[PDB]
DNA sequence: AGTGACATATATGTCTC
DNA sequence: GAGACATATATGTCACT
C-alpha cells in the first residue's frame, strides 16, 4: 500500500516519475518505479522527499490507521463559523442545531481539539446570561488556567477567552485586574491566515469594547478598534465591518460626546449592513441607533 | 453580550 | 532528521523504563547494536524495523513520527493569501506588485515548496503578466501537457482552474477560436461542487467573471444568469463580499446588452459603485465609474 | 480581460 | 515505457573489546 | 557501549526498446 498510496497521489496530481524525481539529486525515476510497483521499501530519506514533492505529509503516506475528515464537515464547520447569529435567537436556534448534527456524524473521527472547538462554541451560543449559564471555571478549569499562564493564544483559547467575556458582561463586581491582563494578550495576538482563528479574535476584540462600554472604561478602546480593523483588512471578512462602526459610533457618543459624529457612523453600519443584505443585523443597527437617543 | 459582538 | 527520530525513540523506550536488551527481544526483528546506532543516530530505521520499534513501544508507527516535520512556514500562506485574495482588477501597480511578491515567495521558499504550490505561483504569474494574446504565450504552449488534461477533466482542481483562467484570458478579443470547446468547459466550471477552500472558490469566481465578460464580448447571453447566479453562491457560502461589486456590474451590461434597459442598467451600476465605496477600493470604484461613463449612463 | 474580471 | 544487470550506499547483524 | 567485518536491502547508473 506504501508503493500504492505514492503511486495513486502521484497520478492524481497528473505528476509524472520525471517531474516528482527533477533532476534525480534525491531520488531517481528507476527507484520511484521500484517504490511505487513494491520491489523496494522506501527509506525515510526517500519517502521524506517524496511527501514534499506530493505535498502530504509522511504521516499522510504510510498511516494504515488514517481517517480523512470528509468536506461536509468543514462545510458545516463553515456555516457554524462564519455566519455571525448577532444573539438572534433564530440564528442561534439554527446553528445549535447544527452542531448536533455535526457531532452524531463526525464523533468518531474527529480530533479532541476540533470538539474542544464545538464544545466551547455551543456553549457561547447558547449562552443566556452570567447567572444561568455554567461558570467559565466550573467546565473550562484547566483551559481557562492555562489561559492565565499562556502568552501565545490558540483557537481554542480565544474561544474559552469569549465565553469567559460573555460571563463577565453583565457583573457589576469583578476581578478588574485580570481583565486588563486578558485585554493587553488579545491585543498582542498576531493575525494569522487561519480564517477561524481571526474570526474568534475578532469576537473578543469585539467583547472587549462592549466591556468597555458597559464599564465606561474607554482607555484603550481606540486601540481595539484599530486591531479589529487590522483583522478585518488582512483577512477581507467585510461582514464584520458594521460591527466596527457600532464600535466607532459608541465612541463618539458616550466618550466624546459628540452626538452628530456618533449618528454619522451609525448611519455607516446600516449602509454596510443593507449591501450585505443582512436585515437581521441592519434591523439591529438601527434599533441601536434610536435607543441611544438619536 | 450585546449584539454587535455576538460575531459567531 | 536522523536524530530527530532516534531522539524520539530513546525518550519514549526510557520514560517507559524498558531497556534496549528487552526491546529488541530474541533479535529475530531487530538487535541492540542496531538499536544504538538508531538511538545516537549513526543510522536511519528502515520502515520494517521502526513498526518493531512502535509496536514494543505501544505506539503506532504514525506517533514517532508524527512531527509535523517539511511543514511550509506560515509567511508563505501570509504572503500567497496577499496574491489570493487582494483583487488588481488589472491595475498596473497592483498587478506589478504581486509580481514582485511571487519572486520575493519563490526565491524564500522553493527548495520546500510542494509541486502543486509551484505551479499555482507559475500559473499566477503568467495570468498577472499577462498583457495580450499576440504577445502573451497561448496557454497551449506554456501548459501543453497540462490543458490537454484539463480538456478531459470532469471535477477541476484549483491549479486547473487557474490554467483555465489563462486560456480565458488569450481567448479575449480574438475571432476564429475553438468555439465548441469554449461552451464545454463553460458547463464544467458551472458545474463545479463549491466547498470551503477560499483560494479554490477565489479562482472559481475569477472563471466566472471570464466567462461572462467573454460571453459579453461575444454579444452571447445565453445561460449567462446561470453564470451570475453560481458566482453569487461563492460569495455568500465563502462571505467573500469584496468581489461583490463585480457582479453588480455584470448584471448591469446583462440589462445594457440583453434587456436594452438602460434604466436598470444604470441602477446596478451605482449599486457597485456604492459597494465599492463602502468597501473603501478606491482602484475599484474609479474603474466602475470609468465603466459607467463608458457605457453612456450617468 | 476587463477590470472586473480581474480578481487575482 | 518499463525493464534487467551490476555496482554503490546504507542499514543491519555478528562478532570482538 | 564502540569498532571491524559480513550481509541484506535500497538506490543509482548503465543498457536496451
Amino acid at each position: 500500500s506504501i508503493g500504492l498510496r505514492i503511486k495513486t497521489e502521484r497520478e492524481r496530481q497528473q505528476m509524472s516519475r520525471e517531474v516528482l524525481c527533477l533532476d534525480g539529486a534525491e531520488l531517481t525515476v528507476r527507484q520511484l518505479i521500484r517504490i511505487e510497483k513494491g520491489e523496494s521499501l522506501p527509506s525515510l530519506d526517500r519517502l521524506s522527499y517524496i511527501a514534499k514533492r506530493l505535498g502530504k505529509s509522511m504521516t499522510e503516506l504510510l498511516d494504515q490507521d488514517n481517517i480523512t475528515i470528509p468536506d461536509e464537515y468543514y462545510e458545516m464547520k463553515n456555516r457554524l463559523i462564519k455566519f455571525p447569529t448577532y444573539r438572534n435567537p433564530d440564528r442561534i436556534k439554527s446553528k445549535l442545531t447544527l452542531i448536533e448534527e455535526v457531532y452524531e456524524k463526525f464523533f468518531d473521527i474527529l480530533p479532541e481539539e476540533e470538539l474542544l472547538t464545538l464544545d466551547i462554541l455551543e456553549n457561547i451560543l447558547s449562552f443566556t446570561s452570567w447567572e444561568e449559564s455554567p461558570k467559565v471555571e466550573e467546565i473550562y478549569e484547566d483551559l481557562f488556567e492555562q489561559v492565565k499562564r499562556k502568552r501565545k493564544f490558540s483557537t481554542n483559547d480565544l474561544l474559552v477567552i469569549d465565553y469567559y467575556f460573555f460571563h463577565l458582561y453583565g457583573r457589576k463586581q469583578y476581578d478588574k485586574k485580570l481583565f486588563e491582563r486578558i485585554i493587553k494578550r488579545v491585543l498582542n495576538q498576531e493575525i494569522w491566515t487561519d480564517d477561524v482563528y481571526n474570526i474568534v479574535l475578532f469576537n473578543d476584540l469585539m467583547a472587549i469594547a462592549a466591556l468597555k462600554i458597559f464599564h465606561n472604561s474607554f482607555s484603550d478602546f481606540l486601540t481595539v478598534v484599530d486591531k479589529a480593523l487590522a483583522v478585518i483588512e488582512k483577512s477581507q471578512l467585510y461582514s464584520y465591518k458594521p460591527s466596527v462602526f457600532v464600535l466607532k459610533a459608541k465612541y463618539e457618543l458616550l466618550h466624546k460626546e459628540n452626538k452628530k459624529e456618533a449618528a454619522e457612523n451609525y448611519d455607516k453600519a446600516i449602509v454596510f449592513a443593507s449591501v450585505l443584505e443582512d436585515s437581521v443585523l441592519e434591523e439591529s443597527i438601527k434599533a441601536g441607533k434610536l435607543a441611544d437617543g438619536l | 453580550l450585546p449584539y454587535f459582538a455576538g460575531c459567531l
